[PDB]
């Protein structure tokens, strides 16, 4: 999926906050990896999307 | 401080021994006696009981 870059933190086990416990929440005993990585250039429009 | 108990930071000390008949220079807090000969005795020297 695409998230805003701050809300990157919101995506671990035992986190709280918006993302987290309305869109995609983790289990506490989580085991697996996460990766994002910056795609500005990709998905931006100048008007905006 | 946020993250969650598998990521947080955690101190370790390890104590590493090299228990040997060399003379020790570390032995931890007993206390000496009187010396007793030419009788049968149990003795403990340096931890060699």
């Amino acid at each position: 999926f695409v998230i805003r870059g701050d809300e990157v933190r919101q995506i671990a086990p035992g986190q709280t906050g918006n993302i987290a416990d309305y869109n995609y929440k983790l289990p506490d005993d989580f085991t697996g990896c996460v990766i994002a990585w910056n795609s500005n250039k990709l998905d931006s429009k100048v008007s905006g999307n | 401080p946020t993250y969650g108990v598998g990521h947080q930071p955690y101190r370790v000390v390890v104590l590493s021994f090299e228990l040997l008949h060399a003379p020790a220079t570390v032995c931890g807090p007993k206390k000496s006696t009187n010396l007793v000969k030419n009788k049968c005795v149990n003795f403990n020297f340096n931890g060699l009981k």
